[PDB]
Formats: C-alpha cells, structure tokens, sequence
C-alpha cells in the first residue's frame, strides 16, 4: 500500500480551458536522495512528514 | 566501403526506458586504427598504412507501437519517485593496474 | 443609476487557481484498480473523452 | 552472485479461456 | 495549518526562519562571544534574511517612470521655457530628487 | 610548456586551546541544533548555452519547476574558445591559455547584449505589470534611437540603467546620486561603466568624401615605414588621411556612441521592486503563495560576431549545506538547492 | 558541473578586502587591464618646441 | 605577423575616447601590460626553468 | 544531499532492501505481469540478495 | 509579482467564454441596440467562436 | 491474443533514425550530437537504440 | 523624384448627440466589463526566411513553443530586392520602386512550391493519421501524374 | 521543409504564422487611456531566430 | 548633437517628497553659450560661431 | 560649519527574519 | 557582485 | 618556505600573528587600518631571478 | 439587399429612466 510518504504533486498552469496542465512531482526538493548519516532518517523526513501534513491541513 | 550497427555498452543507458521528451545524446568515436582494428599478428598498423574515415553517423532507434491510453498508464508509473529504475554494472570493480 | 454584467463560468482566475490547487500528496501511489488512478497529473489527458490524445 | 544480475519484478500471466495473454493490470 | 509548506524545509536549512543566535543553544552562543577575540565562531553559521512579502510594493498597474512632454514652449534668442503638468496618481509618490 | 608535481604535502595550522574549553566546545558541537551551516557565496545553477557565429537571437526554454526560493538571473557572454568544458576532467580541444573569463570573472564582452525577454508559462510576461516603458522586455541598449530613452552619452537604455542601480546599490528613486566606495567595489556595476563616443565623417551629407582604404591613405610621409614597422621611406608631401573637426574646413560628421562593461555580469533581482530585500526575495516566497511549476522561456538578443560564443546564465538560487558531527571521526551532511534539483542532478 | 566555485571564491574576495593588494602567498594578484589601453584617450603630443 | 603602423598610428580619433571596434571583442587581460599577471609571471622569475 | 548513508543508501539503491515488486507499486507490478509475455518491462529494476 | 503567470486572461480577451451581450453591462446592451441606426457600436466589442 | 488493445491505432513509426544536430570532426576523434525525441505517449528503449 | 510635406494637418468628426446622451454612454464605457476590445484582421507572426539563389530547399526549426490557440500557417514567396526592411527606418539598400508584394497583396510566386512537410519534434509528421492521399508530406505540384494524383 | 523551385536571383520566403493578436483598450478615466496586449502562441516576448 | 540629464539643484525641492494631485512645474533654461559651456583658454564663445 | 542636519535619532531596528520592522 | 547580507551574528 | 622567498613558514605565521592576529582561520590580507607603514604585511616583498 | 430607404427604430435613446435629485 504505502509506498513512502512521497513528494507532493505541483500543478502546472495554462491560459485556461479550465484545465490546471497536469502536475508532476517535485523535484525542486531533496528528501530522496542520498549522503548524510542514518541518524538524519528522523531529522530529514520528519522534514518531508511536515511538508506534507501542513500541505492536507 | 564499410556499413556497420555498433550497440551502446554503457550501463545506465542499457536498457534505460525514456519517457517522453527531448534529450540530447552526445558521444565520440575513436579513429585510431590500432584500437579499432584487430590484427593476427599484432602490428603497427598506423606504421603499416591503415587508415580509415567516418561518412555519415546517424542514430537508429525502434518505439514499441503502444495503445497511447496505456503507454500514458506507464508513463504515470514511471514518472513517479517510487518507480524508480535501477540497474546494477555486470561487473561492478575498481580497476586498479599496477606496474 | 447603473450596474453590471452577468456571471460568468470558465476557467478559475490566476489568484484563486493557488487555492484551488494545493499541491496533492499521493500516499499509496498506483494501488487499487486503474479508474481510481489520477489521471489529472497527465498534462495529455482529458477528463471529458477520457483519453489521452497529443498528436503525437 | 559471484557477478550481479539479479533483477526483475516479473512474473508473467495469461488469464483463463484458453491461454490469453495481458489482464491489462488488476 | 495554513502556512507556506516549504517553511519546515527551509528552517531547518536557514533560508528562512530564525537567527542562529536563536536557534543556537544558549551556552554556545555565550561562548562565541567570549572567544570572538581570538577566536572567530560566527562565520560558521548562517542568520536568515528575508524580505517583507505584502504591504511594502505593489507593482499592479504603475510604470518605474514616465516621460512627460513639454505643455509649454518658448523658444526665445537666450532662454528656452516648458511647462509640465504633473499628474502624481492616487496612491503614489513621487520623490522629487528622481526629477530630471 | 610541462609542469609536474613531485611531492604535496598537506599543513595544518590548530590554535593550541585549552584543553577543557576544547572539550566544552566539542560537546556543544555534537549537538543537532548547533550544526554548522555554510552557503556558496554565488549560489548558482549554471547554464552554458552556444551562441552559433553571427547568430542574433538565442531563445532558452527550461521546463516547469517549483520556483520556491529563487532569486534574478544574472548573465555575460563569453567566447567558445576560451572557455573549457566542465564536469570533465581534461578538454582535448581548449587550446587557449589566457584568461579564461568563465573562471577568473574577467567578462568583456557585456556590452553586446541588447534585449532580454523573460517570460512564464509561454504567455506572461514576467515585466508584465507595466514597470517599464517599453512593456514587454528590458532593452539593455538602444539602435535607433529617436525617442530619447538613452542615459548620458551611450547607447544604454534609461529603464536598463535605472535596473542596475537597483540591483548592485539600491538606488533609483531617490536619484542616481555616486555609490560609496564601500558598496562599489570592483566587480560592482557602476565603477566598470564607461560612456564615450566621437564623430566620424559620412558620406550621406558630405559631398567631397572618398572612401580612401588603408593602402592608399598617406599621413607623415617619409618619415616612417610603408604599412610596416621598417625603415622611413617616402617624401614630405601634403597628407590626406584624417578629415579635418577643427574649424578650417570641418567637415560634416556623424556621433558614435557606446558604453563597455568589463569585470560586470548583467543582474535582473526576482523582486516586485528591484531593490534588494534581504537574500530571500519577495517572490520566492510568492511561489508559495503561487504553489506550482511553471516554465521559464527566455530570449536574448546580442550583436552578430565572427568568432563562435557561448551565453552563460547565472540562475542565482540557494546552495546551503549544513554540516553536523554526531560523534568522533563522523561526519556527514544534508545539501539543499532550492529552485534548480537538491540532489542527483548533473554529473 | 551546475555549481562553480571557482569564480565563486573570487566574488567572495571582492567582498572582502581589495583585490588590489597582491598577496604572494595564496597568489591573489587580480587580473587588469589598463584604461589607457583599451580605452584611447588620444589629445596629441606636447611638441610646441 | 606585423601590422601596419598606419592603422592605429597617432591620429586615430584625436580628440576623444574611445575604444577601437575591432579592440571591442579582443580580450583586454590578454594584454601584457596586465600588471596582475606581470606580477605572477616574475614571482618565479625570468628563467623558463623553475 | 538527503538522508540515505551506509543501511540506508543500501535500502535506496537496492543492495540490501526488500523485495523488486515491493519497491514498486502494485499496479506497476500487474501491469509487469500482464505485459510481460512481449514487453518485459521488468530487468530494469534491481532485486538485492543477501 | 509572480502570482500571475497564466492567462484566466484568455477570457479577458474574448477568444473564448462570453458573447458580447452577457459580459456588458446590461444598460450598454440597452443602450447599443437603441442607437444602431445612427450610430453603431457593435463593431467595438468582440466576441469569440470556439 | 489481446483485441488490439495494446497497440496504437492513431499511426506512428516503428524505426526511426536521428540525423545529427552537430558533427566534429578532428584528428584522431569524431563527437556526433543528436536530439533523441521521443513523442507524447511513445515508450522508448535505450536497448533498441544503436 | 523627391517628396516635401507643408501641412501635416489632423481632422475629426464628432457625432452631434445630446450631452444626457453623451454623458450616459461614458459611464457605461467608463466600467471594465464594457472594456472595448479589437483585433487584426491578418493577425499573424511574420517572419521572412531567406532563400540563397538556386536554392531548392529551406529548413525551419522553430524552438519547444507552447501552440496553444494556434490556427492555421499561410506562405508565399517574396524577392530580396523587392522587400524593404520595416524594422529599420534607414534603409538604403532599396532600390525597387515597382509594387511592393509585401505591404501589398500583391503575391505572384504561388506556383513555385513543390511540397511542405510539418513535423513536430522531428519524429512526427502533422497531417500523417494517414489523412492525405500521399501522409507524410503535402505536394502543392508534381510532375508525372504517378496513377492520377 | 519547403521545397522550392530554383529562382536565379535571389528570393526570400514569408511565412505566417496565425496567431490570436487582441488589444483590449479602454477608458477608465478622464484622460486616462490603457491597454493590455495579448498575442497568444507567439506572445510579445517570444520569437524564433 | 547631445543627449544630457540635468537635475534640479534648487534647496527646497530637489529632495522633497511629493503627495498625490497635479502640479503645474516650469524651469527656464539658458542657451546662452559662455554660461553653459567652458573653455580652455577663457576666450569668448559669442565672437567665435 | 556650511551643513545640514536629518531625522537620524531613531534607526533600522530590522529582525534577522524580516527586513522591514513593521508599522501598526 | 553583492550576495547575501550579513550571516554573522551581531555578538 | 613561503612561496617564492627564503622566509620559513613558521616565522611568517608568528609575523602575521604578531602584527594582525590571524593565521589560525586561514591568512588573508590585513585592513588598511591593521597593518601601515610601519607593519609587516605592506613591507614584505618577495622575488626570485634565475 | 435592394433597399434605398433606412429604417427609423421609432424609439429615442435609452429607455432606463433617473430620478430627480
């Protein structure tokens, strides 16, 4: 079922049919590369854990 | 006159599936006839006398025909953070030569 | 005296398309049956034919 | 193993009536 | 809750945020400040600095500049006289020292 | 020319601290909240985009992206030949060696450029609040010119210099009083900008011209060499060359006008006014208040030359990296880049 | 190869200090050129003897 | 390659400043009278041995 | 760059993670099942072995 | 400003949405069709076909 | 078999070839750029590229 | 032949209307929904192309450009000497004074054309959903019938 | 493409691309004239070489 | 032919700060051609051309 | 002493997280 | 150019 | 040595200890305030000949 | 159209009517 907590999903914009151009991930964004330590897995994405709750709220 | 199909061996571009988009692909090509060219007897052949040229490179490719509403499926799927593609080098190494 | 115009329906205005589109957290992406999928997050598609056509 | 190569998440399936191939995703 | 969602992002990185001087643990920051003689500490880390985002500019509908034609001409053998009639809009002002 | 490298040794010079003010400092700096943060001093995502030979206009496209975070582009041109390759070690075909002005900021050639459109989902100009008099566009100098929009004696635009003084200084509406020398320094805009101009016979007005080439041209015969530097040779004689801006027999002439930037890269702020606001700027935080992506187009246009060039666009952004220690002989880091990819990216 | 940092640490060295002053060391010692050269500032000779 | 002193002799724009058009695109660090890389180039002095 | 290291990275590049068809989403591994029989989209993600 | 980037404009321009007789204002529309034999303004106010 | 189902019926090639964007050629080299473009609702195969 | 203006002179005429009248339909046209809106007839982007002489061909390539609210191309074919340049005001290279094929309709090379292709991204040909009897290109003329077409 | 016949002077080609080009112009004040134009594929900032 | 900017000097309204409304603004200018111009040798301008 | 004199008692009191200091 | 203001704490 | 004169590096790093305080955060050019006529750095003059 | 002869509209100019003051 989950797979990560993933990147939110950026809509892009257009001069309006009344579509929003789709969106696509946010790659403007660490939090899913790599290099830095293990300790930082509570630290980096609890980062990302709070981008997305304030993004639902 | 020689016409010949020479494969990519890098291996992240092996069997690597682009998307959708426009990419620029770069590579070079070497013209020294001793690294190209195998001999029975191991010669000079840039002493010898060979000598080769490149007229016309162009870059085949060949699409799968693909349903657009389930090519457009994978693209979604594909285009995600979690489906990402990975590939390994068949032998991976540190190639260290010593005298 | 005077007034204006009618009601107007079409797109969604450049200072309203920010509340209206809060980026979107997937959290079980591509699970479940095909028909439950964004299909909204393809710049190509169209929700009233749902189909995928680019001309391309 | 002694060289990698492991890979794939596949399997394959032909749904039933007769062998016919793609279930199109479930 | 309703804040901008690359605020925790930024935080943590010191884009945005507070002064590491307030971010600092306060035993730290008495020991820099101690030790700044000899011993510079400050330049190991960053204050974040960051613009006003609402009731400073306004750039709706206002040109930087105008141009305003002459309303006047005199053309005389010595001198030379124009006339301009301003117009400094509602809800603007206008500075005299950018007059030329 | 060979150059080889026997022995390279590393110093290290250590402050003799302390032994238990050394060991409290230690103990602070394992902490998480009292991890070191650094940021590049030009944090930047750079781009290098050819310009083919006598090429006029270089459109730019980039794909969308979340613009969270960003701030002006600033931009130079720069010469094929003498700018290397990079992200590969050792380039074949640079066979130049002086400055190279990619690396050392020894820019020149800022004084080519003529129009820079910046535009966002292919349909809004980003000068599209009417902030300058020319709507669309910034024009950074001025041909043909008849409606007067040109600064003191060069082809500079009044609303390109007017932006400048913003970016470098801050300073515009409240005139264009000097900078102190504090602010000026040597890679700043204003103290590298120079007007000049002369007047030049035509020949659209002046009815005894004859367009005499270099060959045929004589001026202080038999006093030096002929079209080398040997030996004088010739006879005194009446010269013919220059044509006379004095008062006897003046002749009718045309202004040339030109500025030169050099050790200056083009600045345009990502600011709803151009002054400077502290380093995050007002829209990037308007792009989380404008949550999307959405593309970047651009156009340049720049004068025709011989010799092949390259456009090098500095997307100024923040490169910020935060280096902890958690325990002895670790350490590690977290790396950010906002607008332009954290991580990954390119090799 | 989208981050520089070697004209990077030579904005960072206008900043601080001038770059005018030649330290031998670490080989600061700024490229110029001089304005008498590139700009000509022609107003003939003196010779009035 | 030699030039002729005809070109740019003594009177060109005798008046005035200006920066010659074709000396616009030249690169002016390129220059010896750079007198930061005067400095550099006899830091290790005038041998071609160092 | 972001956190992965040492467990980590092996779990993010797949030298010591779980399953192939348990990095991946459910419907990318129906639609790998369904389609491979003429268009093997699988060999192209890693599975670890330990 | 970099809150607009799109064109809702697109409608602010009338090459799609509303006919001219529903986004003016209802007493111009009044006005328009009781002088029009003497003095047309119909010609001043576009109106889009799809 | 599948009823034509996973294959297009709106007509695309099968086999295409990239003329170059840019040739250098050189002494002992030979570097050809090209722009791989791949459409809108096409899946491309780094394997079938040669 | 030379040309001199004395008397630039401007001229307008007024509809005599009621000032009740007047003063109504200004304030109708004085609100941003009664906004008056215009448009060109040829509203198009003009773009010239040269063609070197004997030239059988000429490629265009147009950069990644959003094609929203897009309609037709038209062309035909002009001379060197017989378009000015409008971007300059000085031009002294014009030596024709005959009809000028570009500010006026005027065009009389339509039938030195032998066939267009539209690509997009250079793997696509536009009308080639198998639409025209030969897909891939138009031919505007051919030589040689080739069965009737 | 195009596929021109040979010509022995020298020609050029016009090509047209049509576009939306609107110019909404109104009043809203005494004295007061603005206007905002758009141009739809091709904006006002966007051309090809 | 020149192209010059020429600010106000006047002490009272070459640093003001001005509101909103229309102001009616005149300056006079000189052309005579020995107080806008200086010489070298100090000779009169007005018995050359 | 030829001079002038300006409201300079009173200064930019700026926090190192806004550059402006707020007015009611 | 001119980066960023000043990233030292006033002490 | 210090590059290009005789001077040890442990002497030059008590110098510029002596007359401006800094060589254990790296050495860099004194203000015009430190270091005048009478101080180290504006007299210090290497050279080399071969 | 074969016409030679305008219309009147047979109405004045606005029908909306103002009060007073």
């Amino acid at each position: 079922m989950s797979k990560e907590i993933p990147t939110p999903y950026m809509w892009s914009y257009q001069p309006q049919m009344g579509l929003a151009a789709g969106a696509a991930q946010d790659y403007s964004t660490r939090m899913n590369w790599l290099s830095a330590g293990p300790a930082m897995i509570s630290r980096v994405n609890d980062i990302r854990a709070h981008r997305n709750q304030i993004l639902l709220e | 006159p020689f016409h010949i199909q020479v494969p990519q061996k890098f291996f992240a571009i092996k069997s690597l599936l682009l998307l959708p988009g426009s990419y620029t692909y770069e590579w070079n090509f070497r013209k020294d006839v001793n690294m190209i060219l195998q001999s029975s007897l191991g010669n000079d052949l840039r002493t010898d006398g060979a000598s080769i040229s490149f007229t016309s490179i162009n870059l085949y490719a060949t699409f799968f025909p693909m349903a657009h509403n389930t090519a457009s499926t994978l693209e979604a799927m594909l285009r995600n953070d979690t489906n990402d593609q990975s590939f390994n080098d068949y032998l991976s190494a540190a190639n260290m030569l010593y005298p | 005296e005077s007034s204006s115009s009618q009601p107007r329906s079409g797109g969604i205005g450049t200072l309203q398309f920010v509340e209206e589109f809060t980026p979107s957290v997937y959290f079980n992406p591509f699970s479940g049956s095909p028909g439950h999928y964004p299909d909204e997050f393809i710049p190509n598609f169209d929700a009233i034919s749902e189909s995928v056509d680019g001309y391309d | 193993d002694i060289n990698f190569s492991s890979l794939a998440p596949r399997h394959g399936t032909r749904p039933f009536m007769g062998t016919w191939s793609d279930i199109g995703t479930s | 809750m309703a804040t901008p969602s690359m605020l925790p992002q930024w935080a943590y990185m010191h884009i945005a945020g507070q002064d590491a001087s307030e971010y600092l643990s306060p035993g730290l920051v008495q020991f820099a400040r101690a030790t700044d003689t000899y011993f510079s500490l400050g330049n190991k880390f960053r204050n974040p600095t960051v613009a006003p985002t609402h009731d400073v500019t306004t750039d709706r509908s206002q040109r930087l500049t105008l141009r305003f034609v002459p309303v006047d001409r005199e053309d005389n053998t010595y001198s030379y006289k124009v006339r301009y009639t301003l117009a400094v809009g509602d809800n603007r002002v206008l500075d005299m020292a950018s007059t030329y | 020319a060979s150059i080889s490298f026997t022995s390279i040794n590393l110093y290290a010079t250590f402050f003799p601290m302390a032994h238990n003010t050394a060991s409290t400092l230690e103990a602070m700096l394992r902490n998480d909240t009292n991890d070191q943060s650094f940021n590049d001093y030009l944090s930047a995502a750079n781009m290098l985009y050819p310009i083919p030979a006598n090429a006029t206009n270089v459109p730019i496209s980039i794909p969308s992206r979340n613009w969270a975070a960003f701030r002006g582009w600033s931009f130079t041109r720069l010469k094929t030949k003498e700018t290397p390759s990079l992200g590969s070690g050792f380039d074949p075909y640079f066979v130049y060696s002086g400055s190279i002005p990619y690396l050392d900021g020894t820019f020149y050639l800022n004084h080519t450029f003529k129009k820079v459109s910046i535009t966002f989902d292919s349909s809004v100009s980003w000068p599209g609040n009417d902030r300058l008099l020319t709507p669309n566009e910034f024009e950074i100098k001025r041909t043909v010119d008849g409606e007067g929009y040109n600064v003191a004696q060069c082809n500079m635009t009044k609303d390109w210099f007017l932006v400048q003084m913003l970016a470098h200084y801050n300073i515009g509406y409240q005139g264009f009083y000097v900078p102190e020398g504090y602010k000026d320094r040597m890679y700043s805009f204003f103290r590298n900008f120079q007007p000049m101009s002369r007047q030049v016979v035509d020949e659209v007005n002046y009815k005894d011209y004859q367009a005499v080439t270099l060959a045929y041209q004589h001026n202080n015969s038999g006093f030096v060499g002929y079209l080398a530097p040997t030996m004088r040779q010739g006879q005194p004689y009446p010269a013919n060359y220059p044509y006379p801006l004095i008062g006897k027999s003046a002749v009718t002439s045309v202004t040339q006008k030109k500025f030169l930037c050099d050790r200056v890269m083009w600045r345009i702020p990502f600011s709803s006014n151009f002054m400077s606001m502290g380093a995050l700027t007002d829209l990037g935080q308007n792009m989380l208040y404008a949550n999307s992506a959405h593309a970047l187009d651009m156009n340049f246009e720049v004068d025709p030359m011989d010799e092949s060039t390259l456009l090098y666009v500095v997307f100024e952004v923040f490169d910020v990296v935060r280096v902890h220690q958690p325990h002895r002989g670790v350490i590690e880091a977290v790396y950010l880049r906002t607008p332009f990819s954290a991580g990954n990216a390119t090799t | 190869q989208d981050r520089n940092t070697e004209l990077s640490y030579q904005l960072l060295l206008d900043s601080l200090g001038d770059r005018t002053r030649y330290f031998s060391m670490w080989n600061q010692a700024v490229d110029s050129y001089d304005p008498d050269v590139r700009i000509i500032e022609n107003h003939g000779v003196e010779d009035e003897l | 390659r030699v030039v002729p002193p005809s070109l740019v002799d003594a009177y060109i724009n005798i008046g005035a400043r200006w920066s010659l058009d074709p000396m616009d695109n030249v690169n002016p660090f390129n220059h010896h009278r750079n007198a930061g890389l005067r400095y550099r180039s006899m830091l290790l002095g005038n041998g071609r041995y160092v």
